[PDB]
């Protein structure tokens, strides 16, 4: 069973900088790519980047500034990197599987919202 | 014969690839680089005495008959040699029959290996599909 | 980068109602395009891909078309599960973006 779930800090300061965790399990990650979206509250959703099986990375152009994706192989994880936060960035963010250019399976997501 | 990528992906869309089980063109395309590096009478003698055949590298033990492996079960029903072409038909076929669900591409571990997990769609854009 | 434009915002119909969704992008991307089905207070779920083929599990009512910049969904005979939000998703090379969305409502 293929299962992917976040992790976060929840409230972060905007002089902080946001870091989420993405553990998965059921299948490698050597295999498959891990794409990041995110939902503010009542809106659509918005993709960020994605990790490669191969370790290559592509990011949001507005947004490729001050995000990092990166992974450990070993260990089944994914994290995801954000800097410089402003109000706009409080949302849902979720990490998903993509299997041969479709996201297959979905985390349940993590809410994250930016103090003053 | 030696294939361009562009001119392999277009024969391989025109006979019905794209897709096939869910597998995407990108797929077979890569998958012909590490196989058979794009040429149409590629062979290679695998050190357990079976031989693979032409741009797919079809195995003689189990897929195709070379009349020179023990074990030989013949699966695709047809010879080695009629595998050599420059007509991609007959591999075309017998890679059909070898993926019966949408898990089979592991029949090629230079794919599962080497294409699983990257952006197998490089290689066909730009091409004029 | 390749924008993608969802229409209508919302619609709103009666089970047994037959409805379509369209979504058209600012570039050619290839047939590459995939819907997702997200209903309140959980995450979205795969419908459709390679803009025909339907996900494991998803009923026949549902149905993908469209080529180049121009794609549609449809879904025919609309039952009580089926209200709920869908977007669209394009993966014609990088950066990948989505539809604003379609809020599906009972009439």
């Amino acid at each position: 069973q293929v299962q992917l779930q976040e992790s976060g800090p929840g409230l972060v300061a905007p002089s902080q900088s946001l870091s989420i965790t993405c553990t998965v399990s059921g299948f490698s990650l050597t295999g498959y790519g891990v794409n990041w979206v995110r939902q503010p509250p009542g809106k659509g959703l918005e993709w960020l980047g994605m990790i490669w099986g191969d370790g290559n990375t592509d990011y949001n152009s507005a947004l490729k500034s001050r995000l990092s994706i990166s992974k450990d192989n070993s260990k089944s994880q994914v994290f995801l990197k954000m800097n410089s936060l402003h109000t706009d960035d409080t949302a849902r963010y979720y990490c998903a599987r993509e299997r041969d250019y479709r996201l297959d399976y979905w985390g349940q997501g993590t809410t994250l919202t930016v103090s003053s | 014969k030696v294939f361009g990528r562009c001119e392999l992906a277009a024969a391989m869309k025109r006979h019905g690839l794209a897709n096939y089980r869910g597998y995407s063109l990108g797929n077979w395309v890569c998958a012909a680089k590490f196989e058979s590096n794009f040429n149409t009478q590629a062979t290679n003698r695998n050190t357990d005495g079976s031989t693979d055949y032409g741009i797919l590298q079809i195995n003689s033990r189990w897929w195709c008959n070379d009349g020179r492996t023990p074990g030989s079960r013949n699966l695709c029903n047809i010879p080695c040699s009629a595998l050599l072409s420059s007509d991609i038909t007959a591999s075309v076929n017998c890679a059909k029959k070898i993926v019966s669900d949408g898990n089979g591409m592991n029949a090629w571990v230079a794919w599962r290996n080497r294409c699983k997990g990257t952006d197998v769609q490089a290689w066909i854009r730009g091409c004029r599909l | 980068d390749i924008v993608l434009t969802q229409s209508p915002a919302s619609l709103s119909a009666s089970v047994g109602e037959t409805v379509t969704i369209t979504c058209r992008a600012s570039g050619n991307i290839h047939n590459y395009l995939a819907w997702y089905q997200q209903k309140q207070g959980k995450s979205p779920q795969l419908l459709v891909y390679y803009t025909t083929t339907l996900a494991d599990g998803v009923p026949s009512r549902f149905s993908g078309s469209g080529s180049g910049t121009q794609y549609s969904l449809k879904i025919n005979s609309l039952q009580p599960e089926d209200f709920g939000s869908y977007y669209c998703q394009h993966f014609w090379s990088t950066p990948r973006t989505f539809g604003g969305g379609t809020k599906l409502e009972i009439k």
